[PDB]
């Protein structure tokens, strides 16, 4: 809603394609 | 953030710190959803039994950073309050319902590496995500137990929880406008805001496009990590016509 297309994506993990350490852990609890 | 771990640098770049001037002291978390936008706790603000009722010139907000009291030259941001708007019906009398406010800056922040906005989910994430056993992150530089402080920013995953065992854990009267997380006694983890994590971020990463998306926001607690006791979080998807109205008219 604030109308940022760029939200969310962080410069240094997403917009890398790096994930950080506990991620992961959030992708898991959504399957599982 | 009790029982959580060292941040990793830029790993929450919307966190904001809210700080009062003078004396110097770290009040609240908060988060940035547009350069001139910061979303916090309605209680960081206003709090009558307390005498506390900040105003503008009151405050300050610190952007950017990693470490609590380190100065982190031309990474961090300091910016000044234009206006405080509290939510209309912010009820500190009785629950904390619907405990939100959104602080806009005196002059835009310039995105970086460190500093970069969070999104506001919409009716389909909301859908997709608010769902119990489906973990968030909470981050701040509050209290490392319940009795100290960090120094670095805190990270703790905590999943959301069925809403009748949230309202089992508490005599207090909960609404809609809030929910709670936190693992339960049998579970074996641990976690949770505390003091001075208030008013900051819960998000949740959405695995269709990506995106960290903030889902609530720290409201408040019986204690810090209790076992059977839970944070509770206001719904900031519920409140979302409120956020989107305060932007669209004083956005100017
Ligand atoms: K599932």
């Amino acid at each position: 809603g604030s109308g940022e297309a760029d939200c969310g994506l962080r410069p240094l993990f997403e917009k890398k394609s790096l994930e950080d350490k506990t991620e992961r852990e959030l992708l898991e609890s959504y399957i599982d | 953030i009790v029982e959580g771990s060292d941040a990793e640098i830029g790993m929450s770049p919307w966190q904001v710190m809210l700080f009062r001037k003078s004396p110097q002291e770290l009040l609240c978390g908060a988060s940035l959803i547009s350069d001139r936008w910061v979303l916090t706790a309605a209680h960081c603000l206003l709090y009558p039994p307390w005498d506390k009722n900040f105003t503008e010139n009151d405050l300050l907000v610190r952007i950017g950073k990693h470490s609590r009291t380190r100065y982190e030259r031309n990474i961090e941001k300091i910016s000044m309050l234009e206006k405080i708007y509290i939510h209309p019906r912010y009820n500190w009398r009785e629950n904390l319902d619907r405990d939100i406010a959104l602080m806009k800056l005196k002059k835009p922040v310039a995105f970086s590496d460190y500093i970069h906005p969070v999104c506001l989910p919409d009716r389909e994430t909301a859908a997709s995500l608010l769902q119990a056993g489906y973990k968030g992150r909470v981050t701040g530089w509050g209290n490392l137990k319940e009795t100290g402080q960090p120094s670095v920013l805190q990270v703790v995953n905590l999943p959301i929880v069925e809403r009748p065992v949230c309202k089992d854990s508490t005599r207090i009267r909960i609404t809609d406008n809030m929910f709670c997380a936190g693992y339960k006694p049998d579970e074996g983890k641990r976690g949770d805001a505390c003091e001075g994590d208030t008013g900051g971020p819960f998000v949740m990463k959405s695995p269709f496009n990506n995106r960290w998306y903030q889902m609530g926001i720290v409201s408040w607690g019986e204690g810090c990590d209790r076992d059977g006791k839970y944070g509770f979080y206001t719904h900031v998807f519920r409140l979302k016509k409120w956020i989107q109205k305060v932007i669209d008219q004083f956005g100017e």
